[PDB]
């Protein structure tokens, strides 16, 4: 999908960073249902800076 | 395990609390609830007597005391009674604990009777 | 298990005395009880509603 | 020094000497105009 | 009993499992994510319902959820 | 005059409250030395006193039934009859330095944003750049309806929200 | 061998770490990303454990955080002093201390409130001031502003030694561990040289200064006429003209001819009559008593030399078959865990300043001072106020030494074991006299407003009713009004008025009566008693339960400070021992709210008032008033706040304001403590997106308050607002009625 | 691996006797009953409250919850590196074994284990509260 570094932004809408821009760390090649790697600048109310989401959920913008 | 005390491992503690009315293990439950009755009633009627709002107004404070300490050992009946409806569905069985609060209103109201001779 | 609160098997089923409290706070909440269907919550409501005015 | 005025440049540090400002300030005028209640 | 659900965004770091104070979940072999683990909650009868796995959860949102349903003696935590 | 009002310099009551604060301000002095700092202290609180009621008889303001000046807010009332100065034009005056205010900060936030370190800057004060922006936000209210009338003003709808928005 | 162990220069003096804020914790070091950041880096600041595992490093940043406090205070004495000299009517008031108020505070002619400048006398005009200082002035010899303003230089100069001392201590030459586990050699310095020097320093002091320079002023002489000290000192025929004994000098000291030092060594008790203060001479013989008592106490444990005790040699000896192993191991506890000592420390830190108020109200010390009513409420309350707070740090430090410092692996079946070990039957007993004591207690109270309410005054509990005299308090009394006579042949009176006897009265006031315990005396011991027992149940209970629970078995592993562990098990709200901190302050807060207003009441009813027989402030409507609680509300609130609600337009109006500031606050404590953080988290998402619409979302983001903090902000707010309330009340009432 | 057997004639650590141990549920509705091997004699924290000493070789104490024996469990596994196992006792003398159930310890994943309780999709995707009403009790929308 998107390729490291670049930014994207989140269609997740239970998701702290919603409608929100990160940067991608990594995309893993397997099966896997969420392989996009996306890191935040902010942290979430669990302090938490990472998460992993599906290809639909990220748009590179 | 339970902690070892000398209060709760007494010898003659564990005598006293064997020779008690509610442990002797082979007296029927009237008698028991008689002579629980007979202490308690007795022991009950003195601050009615004592402290009551009769208690200035000579010839009525003893009547008045004891009218209402036998109340009182009329409503512990009731509540001995509802206690064994509720619980079991010898002294630990429906009846046993029926015959208990008969036998508790039965020597009650004789240690009132016998508190106001007395 | 006991019988009361007769509308709700999850609070029959509780050992504790949060089972009178919970019985008592949710008597009249018809909605989430055992086997409610929408027929019955309307008949109890309408019910219901003649006791409030009696 | 550097370091100095970098933390005299912290937040309460700041506020202590920016509302030490604006309070003596407000004092001032007070002072020098008494009881101003219109214009 | 307690309501406790295992979502499939779990990345199976096993942090849930080492939070559970009374041993509800465990990890089960799974091919959804990289680390090849999933986790499970085969003894909900013993969850008492204190969210100790939902704080150990890093995804957002959660991947362990619990819903407090009906109190039983386990539930309670009572040692009476 | 307005709502039954009678003007301050005419009222009797605030005569009567002007004459009472200075009977108990002289029962207070006529109890210490002619030229001591005490009797100087009383007789400047006297003398503020006296000054500020003659300079709210002064400025035309409307006293009521107890003798106490009322404020007049509605703008054309107020315009018309001569009392403009104790709403009107103090609302203009607070809402000029606070939108300052509001601006400086938007405009620092909007300065430290564009930096590897937001938040440092945040807790740490540039203070030559927050001198520089507090010294060029005079012209706030220009540059307010500049960046309202180029969109710049706004966010737009990237901004963050919940699940049913 | 105990010996000076000190490295040299650990930490370069640099302002590097001031400008990395939070520089002290790993966690904190990162920098902010939330708003939480800010409070964890002000409540986490002063906790060295959080820091280091290393009990040297963490015990050299104590040392030099008490010298920083001691700084500080010196700071304050100073400025006490130089507002004494220089805005004060200090002088005034020592030429006429019945018609004169103590006041050293003036404000500035600004915005009107120059009003607060009142007419205390002495032709000055500020705030009357109730600390008492003029007193303890007086007291001490001073007779000029100049020697005041010489003691706030003196006091700043010490302040500056204190910074210093600070500085040196942790940055040039910072003591080794070992040198602050020498408690047996700082038991000996401290009590022969800081409590024994200290008093005999001042009994020299007193004998040389205090004596003669008051016994002038008790004479009538002006005090600029009375000699100044140093001519008492350097003539000494002047001290042979007041008290002959001087003229022999110190031959009858060596000599162990003491008895005729008895014309300043005195034991004559009661007060003196033309000043209510104790007798100077009774104080110079008690300071030396007490220097000679603690010298000896301070030559006990062993240091360099074989003689001495040793601390853990006494501790073992003391073991009994009830017990088992005893008081081994508290030594080594009570040597390495802070927490430990300061826990101890507060303790009878905070009991002592209870016993300091008691002892000052009934023994009034300084000359004027029981006459000056307000000075004597505000003294007692005050005090009793921090050794209540001293108190509930005692039992939060004890618990934060069960959480962290405790191991059982070193602590095994020992006397803190077997607490532990039967910590239920020590809760569920005082669980029970806990709720015996309030039925009976406050059953008294409400009782006699049924009885009183339905028309039948004969069946309350009161002196014309049903009576419950304190006889056992009443018989201690007896026997110490009639002790001067047997059990005490040389003295001349009683220790002090309030066990029966005459009546010493000073400018028309009385300073003290003996003091007469009734039904009413009895209903409020008990409910002093049920409120202490209620408060040592909360902060005990935190203590046992700290560690471990039947509810939360692993409690330890989650700190001492935690919300809770979660909604299950039917709810874990407040189980850490910090929440019971938190709700013994509270009930501190009730106690102690309750013990002041006895004290007040009392003493307006029974004690305080003019002389003419005497007509007291209140009548006299303790005896029949005080076992209603319809009785407190009315005769005691509702009346006594006539004072505070019509302060307006006087010099007392700033009580008003804080009257109703404090109300304020206190309520405003209502929405931490009645609310929870998730709300105002989803409050702060609505406006955190109103503030991203326009671009002036901040880069530290907004956080609701943590749960703990809430309850703290919570339960500080209502402290401040109910203290402040009372504070307001008292002042005004005492300042305005005295 | 097979599944073990309670030994009732294991020696318990030393321990004085609490008031925390054992109450009347016991007696009429459950117990648990933890057993470990030693390797050597240390002092460990009770959790319910107090110091014991633990044997070298078998030990065994009974608790009155599972979170007790899980507490006893974490601080006997965490801090002196041991394997233990605690069951479930009835009053008829029922014992029941559990932790680790599959033998190997539920924090590393073992073969043979069958998922329980798993939603196949993500949080977002579970359906509203007007879908679930009117079933035979309460439910939330994830128990679908
Ligand atoms: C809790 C405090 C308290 C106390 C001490 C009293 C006391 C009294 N009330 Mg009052 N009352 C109270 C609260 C209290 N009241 C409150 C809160 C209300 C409002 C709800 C009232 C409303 C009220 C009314 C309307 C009246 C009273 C009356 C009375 C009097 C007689 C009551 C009576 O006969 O009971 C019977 C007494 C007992 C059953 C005693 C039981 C307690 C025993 C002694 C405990 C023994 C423990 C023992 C030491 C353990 C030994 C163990 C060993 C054997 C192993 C008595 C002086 C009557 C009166 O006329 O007043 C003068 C009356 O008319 N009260
Ligand atoms: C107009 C008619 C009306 C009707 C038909 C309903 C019906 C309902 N309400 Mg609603 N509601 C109403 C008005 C109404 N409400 C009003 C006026 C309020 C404001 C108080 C509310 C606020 C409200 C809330 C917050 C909730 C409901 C809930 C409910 C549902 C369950 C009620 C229940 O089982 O609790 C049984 C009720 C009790 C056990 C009452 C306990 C006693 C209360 C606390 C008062 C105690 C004061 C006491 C009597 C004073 C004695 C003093 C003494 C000295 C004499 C039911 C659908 C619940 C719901 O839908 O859950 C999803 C729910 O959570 N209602
Ligand atoms: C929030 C409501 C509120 C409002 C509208 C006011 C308004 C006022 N107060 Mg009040 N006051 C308040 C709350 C408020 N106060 C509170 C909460 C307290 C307790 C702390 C007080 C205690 C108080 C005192 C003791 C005094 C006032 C005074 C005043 C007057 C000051 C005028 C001035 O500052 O000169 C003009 C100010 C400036 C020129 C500074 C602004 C600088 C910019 C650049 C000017 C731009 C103008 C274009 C003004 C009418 C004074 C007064 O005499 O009232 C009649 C006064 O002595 N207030
Ligand atoms: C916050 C709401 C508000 C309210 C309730 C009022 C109320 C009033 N306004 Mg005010 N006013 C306001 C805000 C308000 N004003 C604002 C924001 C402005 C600036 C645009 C004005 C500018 C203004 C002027 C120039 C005048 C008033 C006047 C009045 C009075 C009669 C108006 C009328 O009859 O029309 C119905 C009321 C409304 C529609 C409310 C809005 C008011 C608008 C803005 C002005 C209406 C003026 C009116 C058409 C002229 C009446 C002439 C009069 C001789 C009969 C009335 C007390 C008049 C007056 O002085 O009477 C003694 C007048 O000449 N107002
Ligand atoms: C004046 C020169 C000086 C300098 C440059 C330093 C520098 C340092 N000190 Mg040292 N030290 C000094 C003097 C100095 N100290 C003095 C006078 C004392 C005695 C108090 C100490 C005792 C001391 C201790 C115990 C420790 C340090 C530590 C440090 C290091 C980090 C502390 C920090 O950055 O926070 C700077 C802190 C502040 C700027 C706040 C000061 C708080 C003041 C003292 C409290 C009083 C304010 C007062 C109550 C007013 C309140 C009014 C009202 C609002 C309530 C830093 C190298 C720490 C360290 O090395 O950690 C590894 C450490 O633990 N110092
Ligand atoms: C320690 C307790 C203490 C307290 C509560 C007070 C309180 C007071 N003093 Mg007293 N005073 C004290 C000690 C104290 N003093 C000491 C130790 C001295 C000897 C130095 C004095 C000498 C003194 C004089 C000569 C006078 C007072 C006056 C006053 C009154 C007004 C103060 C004022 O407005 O200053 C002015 C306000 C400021 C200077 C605010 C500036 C604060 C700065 C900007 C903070 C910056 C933060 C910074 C990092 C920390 C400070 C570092 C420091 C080295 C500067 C006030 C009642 C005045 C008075 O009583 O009038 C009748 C007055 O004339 N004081
Ligand atoms: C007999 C000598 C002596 C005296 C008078 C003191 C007095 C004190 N020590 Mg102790 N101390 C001593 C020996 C002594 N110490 C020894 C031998 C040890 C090692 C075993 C210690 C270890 C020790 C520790 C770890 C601490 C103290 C602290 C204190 C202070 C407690 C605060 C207080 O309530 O005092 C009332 C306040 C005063 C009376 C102010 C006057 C103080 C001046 C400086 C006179 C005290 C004499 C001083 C020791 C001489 C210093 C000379 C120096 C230039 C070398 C008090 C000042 C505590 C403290 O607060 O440290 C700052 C503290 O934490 N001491
Ligand atoms: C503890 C504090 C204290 C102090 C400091 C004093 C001090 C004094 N007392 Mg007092 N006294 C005290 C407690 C004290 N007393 C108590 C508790 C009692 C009750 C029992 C008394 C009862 C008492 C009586 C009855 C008398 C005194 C007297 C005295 C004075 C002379 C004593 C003397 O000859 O000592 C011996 C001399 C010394 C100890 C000399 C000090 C050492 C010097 C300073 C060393 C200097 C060395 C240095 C190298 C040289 C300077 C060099 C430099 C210039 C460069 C002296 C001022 C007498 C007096 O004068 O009354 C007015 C007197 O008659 N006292
Ligand atoms: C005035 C309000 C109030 C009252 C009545 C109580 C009462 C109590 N608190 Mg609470 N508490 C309060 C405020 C109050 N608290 C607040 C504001 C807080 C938050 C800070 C707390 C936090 C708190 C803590 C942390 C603890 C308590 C505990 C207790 C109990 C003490 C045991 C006792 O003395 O039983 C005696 C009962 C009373 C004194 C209540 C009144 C009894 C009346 C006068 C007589 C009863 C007879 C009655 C009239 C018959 C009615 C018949 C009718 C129903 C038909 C007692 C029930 C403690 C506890 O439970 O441990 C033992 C405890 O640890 N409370
Ligand atoms: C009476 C207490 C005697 C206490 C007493 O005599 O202890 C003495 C008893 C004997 O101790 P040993 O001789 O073994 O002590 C040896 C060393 O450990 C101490 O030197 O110690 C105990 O057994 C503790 C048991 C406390 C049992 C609970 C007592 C609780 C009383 C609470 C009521 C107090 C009300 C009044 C308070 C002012």
């Amino acid at each position: 999908g998107p390729k490291r570094g670049s930014l994207v932004k989140i269609l997740r809408p239970e998701s702290y960073w919603f409608n929100q821009v990160g940067k991608v760390v990594s995309v893993d090649q397997s099966g896997v249902r969420y392989p996009v790697v996306v890191r935040f600048e902010n942290q979430n109310y669990a302090g938490v800076t990472t998460n992993n989401y599906a290809l639909d959920e990220v748009v590179a913008a | 395990g339970m902690l070892e005390t000398p209060v709760t491992s007494a010898p003659i503690v564990a005598t006293y609390l064997s020779n008690l009315p509610a442990y002797r293990t082979g007296v029927a439950p009237v008698l028991r609830g008689v002579e629980i009755g007979l202490a308690h009633g007795f022991l009950l009627a003195g601050p009615f007597i004592k402290l009551g709002p009769l208690r200035n107004v000579p010839e009525t404070a003893e009547i008045a005391g004891s009218l209402s300490a036998a109340g009182l050992v009329l409503i512990l009946a009731l509540c001995l009674s509802i206690y064994g409806s509720a619980q079991f569905q010898p002294l630990f069985s429906a009846d046993g604990w029926s015959e208990f609060a008969a036998g508790f209103l039965v020597g009650g109201e004789a240690g009132v009777a016998w508190a106001y001779v007395c | 298990h006991k019988l009361f609160p007769k509308f709700s098997q999850g609070l029959a089923q509780d050992p504790t005395t949060r089972r009178i409290w919970y019985g008592l706070a949710m008597a009249h909440d018809f909605e989430s009880h055992d086997g409610m269907t929408e027929e019955n919550l309307y008949q109890k409501i309408f019910a219901s509603h003649f006791g409030q005015l009696s | 020094m550097k370091d100095f005025t970098t933390y005299l440049s912290t937040a309460p540090v700041i506020a202590t000497i920016w509302f030490t400002f604006t309070a003596g300030l407000l004092i001032e005028i007070n002072r020098y105009f008494p009881d101003p209640l219109v214009f | 009993a307690h309501i406790v659900k295992i979502y499939d965004t779990c990345i199976g770091c096993t942090q849930c499992v080492r939070a559970c104070p009374l041993d509800v979940l465990e990890m089960v072999p799974w091919d959804g994510c990289k680390a090849s683990q999933m986790a499970s909650a085969p003894r909900t009868e013993d969850c008492v319902g204190c969210k100790r796995c939902e704080t150990a959860c890093p995804t957002d949102f959660l991947s362990v959820r619990v819903y407090l349903g009906s109190e039983s003696t386990r539930s309670m935590g009572l040692s009476y | 005059d307005i709502a039954g009002l009678t003007p301050c310099s005419e009222s009797k009551a605030y005569a009567k409250l002007e004459k009472k604060e200075l009977k108990t301000l002289e029962k207070r002095l006529k109890q210490y030395e002619a030229d001591s700092a005490p009797a100087v202290a009383l007789k400047a609180t006297m003398e503020r006193t006296k000054a500020r009621f003659a300079n709210y008889a002064k400025a035309g303001l409307l006293c009521g039934n107890d003798g106490l000046p009322h404020l007049i807010a509605d703008p054309g009332l107020a315009l018309k009859y001569g009392h403009a100065g104790e709403v009107f034009i103090p609302t203009f005056g607070f809402l000029y330095v606070a939108g300052y205010i509001g601006y400086v900060g938007r405009q620092y936030l909007i300065a430290v944003k564009g930096e590897a370190k937001p938040t440092d800057k945040e807790i740490i004060i540039d203070v030559p750049l927050a001198t520089k922006l507090a010294w060029q936000g005079a012209g706030w209210p220009l540059a307010a309806v500049q960046e309202l009338q180029r969109g710049t003003l706004l966010e737009k709808e990237e901004n963050i929200t919940v699940s049913p928005r | 061998k105990v010996k000076i162990a000190v490295d040299r220069n650990p930490v370069e003096t640099s302002f590097e770490k001031w400008a990395k804020p939070g520089h002290f914790s790993r966690t904190l070091s990162k920098g902010p990303n939330t708003t939480t950041w800010i409070w964890n880096l002000h409540a986490d600041a002063h906790d060295f454990d959080s820091h280091t595992s290393d009990l040297e490093e963490i015990s050299r940043k104590v040392f030099s955080a008490h010298f920083g406090q001691l700084g500080i205070i010196f700071i304050w004495l100073s400025g006490m002093y130089f507002h004494g000299a220089r805005f004060s009517n200090y002088e005034a008031w020592l030429s006429d201390p019945t018609h004169i108020k103590p006041s050293a505070q003036v404000v500035w002619p600004i915005v009107g409130q120059e009003i607060l400048n009142g007419d205390v006398g002495g032709g000055f005009q500020g705030i009357q001031i109730t600390s008492g200082f003029f007193q303890l002035w007086r007291a001490s010899g001073i007779t000029s502003e100049l020697q005041l303003y010489t003691t706030a230089i003196g006091g700043l100069v010490m302040a500056a030694a204190m910074f210093f001392a600070g500085w040196f201590h942790y940055h040039k030459a910072a003591p080794k561990l070992e040198w602050f586990q020498n408690v047996e050699s700082m038991l000996n310095h401290h009590l022969g040289g800081l409590l024994g020097l200290g008093s005999l320093a001042w009994a020299g002091h007193q004998i040389h200064v205090s004596l003669p320079v008051n016994k002038l002023l008790d004479a009538g002489v002006d005090p600029k006429e009375i000699p100044l000290p140093h001519d008492l000192l350097l003539n000494r025929a002047i001290m042979a003209d007041l008290y002959p004994s001087f003229a022999k000098g110190i031959a009858p000291f060596f000599t162990l001819n003491w008895s005729e030092y008895s014309d300043f060594l005195t034991f004559k008790g009661g007060l003196n009559p033309v000043t209510g203060g104790l007798w100077l001479s009774d104080t110079a013989h008690h300071h030396v008593a007490i220097a000679v008592l603690f010298l000896v106490a301070g030559h006990m444990y062993r240091t360099n030399w074989g003689i001495g005790h040793s601390m853990k040699e006494i501790l073992e000896a003391h073991r009994g078959p009830f017990t088992g192993e005893g008081h081994v191991g508290l030594y080594e506890i009570l040597t390495t865990s802070w927490h430990a000592q300061l826990a101890i420390n507060l303790a009878l830190f905070g009991s002592l300043s209870i016993i300091v108020a008691h002892h000052m109200y009934a023994m009034p010390p300084y000359p004027y001072l029981a006459t000056d009513y307000g000075t004597q409420l505000s003294l007692f309350t005050h005090h009793t106020w921090i050794g209540g707070f001293c108190i509930v740090g005692a039992g939060a430090h004890a618990a934060i030494f069960m959480v962290r410092d405790y191991d059982p692996t070193n602590n095994y079946n020992n006397l803190l074991d077997r607490v532990i070990r039967h910590r239920d039957a020590i809760i569920s007993h005082l669980n029970w006299v806990c709720i015996f004591l309030g039925f009976h207690s406050f059953g008294l109270y409400i009782h006699n407003d049924t009885m009183s309410a339905l028309g039948r005054p004969q069946d309350m509990f009161s002196d014309t009713a049903i009576q419950l005299q304190p006889v056992f308090a009443q018989w201690i009394q007896n026997t110490h009004f009639l002790a001067p006579q047997l059990t005490a042949p040389n003295a001349l009176a009683a220790t002090s008025l309030t066990w029966g006897g005459d009546l010493v009265a000073v400018g028309g006031k009385v300073a003290m009566m003996p003091i007469s315990l009734g039904t009413s005396d009895f209903m409020v011991h008990h409910i002093h008693a049920f409120t202490i027992h209620v408060t040592v149940l909360i902060l005990l209970k935190g203590v046992l339960f700290a560690r471990s629970s039947r509810l939360i078995p692993d409690k330890a592993n989650l700190g001492f400070r935690f919300p809770c562990d979660g909604p299950g098990r039917g709810g874990t709200c407040q189980v850490s021992a910090w929440d019971h901190v938190f709700l013994g302050l509270f009930w501190m807060y009730n106690s102690l709210s309750i013990v002041i207003f006895h004290f007040s009441w009392k003493m307006q009813s029974d004690v305080w008032g003019t002389v003419t027989g005497v007509s007291h402030i209140t009548g006299g409507n303790f005896a029949q008033s005080a076992n209603t609680i319809n009785g407190w509300l009315r005769d005691f609130l509702w009346a006594q706040s006539s004072q505070v609600i019509q302060s307006y337009g006087s010099a007392l109006s700033a009580y008003g304001l804080i009257f109703l500031g404090a109300h304020f606050v206190w309520a405003f404590s209502l929405m931490f403590l009645f609310s929870g953080r998730g709300y105002w988290q989803e409050l702060i998402e609505s406006i955190v997106w109103a503030h991203n619409k326009l671009k002036v979302a901040p880069a530290i983001q907004p956080r609701a308050l943590s749960i703990t903090q809430g309850r703290a902000v919570g339960v500080a707010h209502y402290l401040l607002g109910g203290i402040a309330t009372t504070w307001s009340f008292f002042l005004a009432r005492i300042i305005s009625v005295g | 691996w097979t599944v073990p057997t309670l030994n009732p004639d294991t020696p318990s650590p030393i321990f004085g006797g609490s008031t925390g141990g054992l109450l009347r549920k016991a007696q009429t509705e459950e117990f648990y009953v933890i057993t470990w091997e030693a390797k050597k004699e240390q002092i460990f924290e009770m959790p319910t409250g107090g110091a014991a000493i633990m044997r070298q070789g078998p030990n065994l104490l009974k608790f009155g919850k599972k979170e007790q024996c899980l507490a006893l469990t974490t601080q006997l596994r965490n801090k002196f590196k041991l394997t233990p196992c605690f069951y479930r006792v009835f009053p008829d003398g029922k014992v029941q074994y559990l932790h680790p159930a599959d033998g190997v310890y539920p924090e590393k994943v073992n073969a043979g284990r069958v998922g329980a309780n798993q939603n196949m999709r993500r949080i977002g995707q579970n359906v509203n509260p007007i879908k679930v009403k009117f079933s035979g009790r309460m439910m939330s929308p994830a128990e679908i």
